[PDB]
């Protein structure tokens, strides 16, 4: 799994 | 500054991975930033320096670092108490000038982040608009 700016904190 | 050195280590460790950067790695970098909150100015400086100096394929990861730190700080300390977005805002034109030295196909990823910052009020709209304008001007 790679970082997305749409993913919650 | 122990906490700052620890953050520097996590941030520079991006160079040991092929992008796209994992969620796990981004979380590690973010946690180190937050632990170093007393030295938030040094954290911002290190991120900006990374973005200035890194290889083109790490520009978008560098932006994701800003995104992750700012969003985590807003969550953990409160939107109005977050020290990171205001601090990143100071040199943000410089930062984006450096960011846009990314590979051509990465430009859309930068704009995606900007649009989310606007939609979610992560940064003030007055700050974001010139950054979007810079993206568009590059296409002309
Ligand atoms: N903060």
């Amino acid at each position: 799994p790679s970082y997305s700016p749409t993913s919650p904190s | 500054m122990e906490a700052v050195k620890t953050f520097n280590s996590e941030l520079y460790s991006l160079n040991d991975y092929k992008p796209p950067i994992s969620k796990a790695k981004m979380t590690q970098i973010t946690k180190a930033a937050i632990k170093a909150i007393k030295f938030y100015k040094h954290v911002v400086q290190s991120v900006e320096k990374f973005i200035q100096k890194c290889k083109p394929e790490y520009k978008v990861p560098g932006l994701y670092v800003i995104d992750s730190i700012v969003r985590q700080s807003r969550h953990q300390f409160g939107q109005e108490k977050d020290v990171f977005a205001p601090r990143f805002s100071n040199n943000i034109i410089s930062t984006f000038q450096n960011l846009y030295r990314c590979p051509g196909d990465d430009k859309s990823k930068i704009v995606r982040v900007l649009n989310l910052w606007q939609k979610n009020n992560v940064f003030k709209s007055e700050i974001i608009q010139p950054l979007l304008d810079m993206a568009a001007a590059l296409e002309h």
